[PDB]
């Protein structure tokens, strides 16, 4: 016989004894996030177990595959996917050793609390803690003490920890035959075989610096807006000339900027859009945001949902001795088994929160005819994208207005567009210099480039000079900041976001400019259209077996990464931020500091 | 008359029909070209229906040719797709059987089907089995009859 019918009957059975233990694991980790109990602990250990012996029996097995002798696409892809050997190179005491120091700095994240110091006795939580206290707060001292107690009780006890991650982390890429951590990160995002379409591990980075040396600028114009209106909020605090505090930024990291719009605001005398008190008056419940979600996309050319999904999903708080998580996730269990773990309330981001589960929802079951090994999106991101550029369509006030929502006496002005736009300005390009920062602090490190005596050095230096936050007090190399947050210290990567903000950009204007839509970009609306929905489903029934590139081409016609929907999207805020700024200082300085006079 | 059935999943339904390939169609029951008779299905998932797994119902999936049409085959060897001759279950040798396992929380696709086949057969033999149409007698007037 040949190799390829061979490998493919493997493939055939190796899916046949996977999809219900695959079933069972994720039936244990809902009857554990849904009931915590210790038989649910167990069960769902005793699932994990049973998975990672499978994973191990049939690794080290199918390696009498060669991939020089595979002439199909699919079944290459597959046998690479499932040759990945992992962390089974390294010996078992390193294993061990890196499992223990996992657990015990995943137990050291969880576990923390904050005591006050003029009185020991009163010890705060993180959540009903700093991170209200910074939501609401309008004192200097306060917020400095908040930071620093924060970042010195929990910053000074990973740092070793970190350091022996990094290196098992290196030595098993060198063992994997690549070169560190970056090149395992950036392995996903290439594509091989296919003439015409290929991708390297490097053209990512020069197309993100190629983006970020153009968005620089509308950056520059938002910080120094930003800044004008802060000068005059705190005053003798804030240098006209010089950099920002790190403690005001409006949460402990400075990753959003949503807290800054109430003293931001450019026109207060405004009413602003809340539909809140239309769902009470009406008396509405997650059970109508839910129906109007469906009747949503359903009108673009959807299918609709299942019984199981109604008939097994949890929309409701018990609000009981039971307890469970609240945090939004989708879960796909398999075999036509979908179902959402949420506590919704009777508020407006949980408008958007349901119409984005569903729309994961949606994708989940788009390539649901795809076999075991390509039950995935293209990219990381590609779900969010999905989920945003319908959220945002959603959250239009055309859409609110044609429901019953909003009174039909409402006069459309252009303070109210300018307030919008820089309300959604605030929380879309607040969080990409960071990101990017951030991402590239961590591959020179993981590269090696940074020595170990200046990695705090190196991180202020690329903060003062992408972001521009000087530090309030100076910390020595005994500090372990950048390892504070839950991603870093989670082993998650930041590119994703990235990519998915460019992603849902282009998918907005893609499908704007297929829907044949007159008039500014942001009062788009892509309700009661039936080629865009086939346009995307078009799209959303290739899955994992295609590359990204040719996903993206049969949309927007592009290989690569751009910026211009941004740009297109923002001229309007961009041209208002320009005549405000003409009469003011734009740049920061990075000489400046707090700690100078 | 004789009356076949078998259990299948909701998505193998349209494959028991005549013209239809797939795994069902070619290595379990082939039905021929030509077949004037009716196929009879319906839903059977809270009858047949466990907790942790379902594991009574089994299949043929590997085999080395095609079933012909009327076909029995309870064959129960080890199928090879190698070169080395079969001496136990290991590399290049696998069971032919699988399990279904049929649960009560899955889909609408993935549940358990009762298929009943019903074939007709006319030779040259009397013809026993008819199918059903009495009314009323009436007398004393100028009427039409049909007794047998």
């Amino acid at each position: 016989s040949t190799i390829e019918e061979q490998a493919k009957t493997f493939l055939d059975k190796f899916n046949h004894e996977a999809e219900d233990l695959f079933y069972q694991s994720s039936l244990a980790s809902w009857n554990y996030n849904t009931n915590i109990t210790e038989e649910n602990v167990q069960n769902m250990n005793n699932a994990g177990d049973k998975w990672s012996a499978f994973l191990k029996e049939q690794s080290t097995l199918a390696q009498m595959y060669p991939l020089q002798e595979i002439q199909n696409l699919t079944v290459k892809l597959q046998l690479q996917a499932l040759q990945q050997n992992g962390s089974s190179v390294l010996s078992e005491d390193k294993s061990k050793r890196l499992n223990t120091i996992l657990n015990t700095m995943s137990t050291i994240y969880s576990t923390g609390k904050v005591c006050n110091p003029d009185n020991p006795q009163e010890c705060l939580l993180l959540e009903p803690g700093l991170n209200e206290i910074m939501a609401n707060s309008l004192d200097y001292n306060e917020r400095l003490w908040a930071w620093e107690s924060w970042r010195s009780e929990v910053g000074k006890q990973l740092r070793p920890l970190y350091e022996e991650y990094v290196v098992l982390k290196n030595e098993m890429a060198r063992a994997n035959h690549y070169e560190d951590y970056g090149d395992y990160w950036r392995g996903d995002y290439e594509v091989n075989g296919v003439d015409g379409y290929d991708y390297s591990r490097g053209q990512l980075i020069e197309d993100v610096e190629h983006t970020f040396e153009e968005i620089k600028p509308l950056y520059e114009h938002l910080h120094a807006y930003v800044r004008a209106k802060l000068m005059n909020a705190y005053p003798s605090y804030i240098s006209p000339i010089g950099c920002l505090p790190a403690h005001l930024l409006g949460d402990m990291w400075g990753r959003f900027w949503t807290n800054l719009y109430s003293l931001t605001v450019p026109f207060g005398q405004k009413p602003n859009i809340d539909v809140t008190d239309a769902m009470v008056d009406q008396a509405w419940d997650a059970q109508r945001i839910f129906k109007e979600a469906e009747k949503f996309f359903v009108s673009v050319g959807l299918p609709n949902m299942t019984q199981g999904f109604w008939e097994n999903s949890m929309l409701t708080d018990p609000g009981n001795v039971q307890k469970a998580v609240c945090h939004p996730t989708a879960w796909d269990l398999g075999k036509g088994d979908f179902r959402i773990l949420m506590c919704t309330k009777v508020t407006m981001d949980d408008f958007l929160t349901a119409h984005h589960e569903m729309g994961h929802i949606q994708y989940d079951m788009a390539y649901a005819a795809q076999p075991f090994l390509l039950r995935n999106g293209a990219n990381e991101g590609f779900h969010e994208a999905v989920g945003e550029i319908m959220s945002l369509s959603a959250a239009t006030p055309k859409h609110l207005k044609s429901i019953g929502l909003l009174s039909p006496d409402f006069q459309e002005d252009n303070e109210t567009e300018i307030n919008f736009l820089l309300k959604q300005a605030l929380t879309i390009v607040g969080t990409l210099p960071f990101t990017y920062m951030l991402e590239k602090w961590r591959w020179m490190v993981f590269k090696g480039e940074i020595p170990k005596d200046q990695w705090m050095k190196k991180w202020w230096e690329m903060k003062r000079e992408i972001v521009g936050v000087v530090e309030p007090v100076p910390h020595d190399e005994t500090y372990c900041d950048p390892a504070s947050l839950f991603h870093v210290s989670n082993d998650y990567s930041f590119i994703r976001y990235y990519t998915r903000t460019l992603y849902q950009f282009q998918f907005q204007e893609a499908l704007c400019q297929a829907a044949k839509h007159e008039g500014p970009l942001h009062k788009c609306d892509i309700s009661n259209s039936t080629e865009a929905g086939q346009k995307l489903f078009n799209m959303l029934r290739l899955g994992k077996s295609e590359p990204w590139t040719l996903a993206l081409e049969n949309v927007v016609g592009a290989k690569n990464m751009n910026v211009r929907p941004l740009l297109n999207y923002f001229e309007p805020l961009f041209t208002w931020l320009k005549d405000q700024n003409k009469n003011s200082f734009v740049g920061w300085s990075t000489d400046w500091s707090p700690y100078a006079d | 008359v004789y009356a076949d059935s078998f259990v299948i999943k909701g998505n193998e339904v349209s494959q028991i029909a005549p013209g239809q390939t797939g795994n069902i169609a070619d290595y379990n029951y082939k039905l021929p070209d030509d077949f004037t008779g009716c196929v009879i299905a319906w839903n059977s998932n809270k009858l047949d229906s466990k907790h942790s797994g379902n594991y009574d119902y089994w299949y043929r999936l590997f085999r080395k040719s095609k079933l012909k049409p009327f076909e029995r085959d309870i064959s129960t060897e080890i199928y090879q797709a190698g070169n080395k001759p079969c001496k136990g279950k290991g590399p290049n040798c696998y069971f032919p059987l699988q399990s279904y396992g049929f649960r009560p929380t899955y889909g609408v696709g993935h549940q358990p089907y009762r298929v009943v086949v019903l074939s007709f057969e006319l030779l040259h033999a009397p013809a026993t089995v008819c199918g059903p149409k009495s009314t009323n007698l009436v007398k004393n007037k100028c009427v039409n009859f049909n007794f047998n």
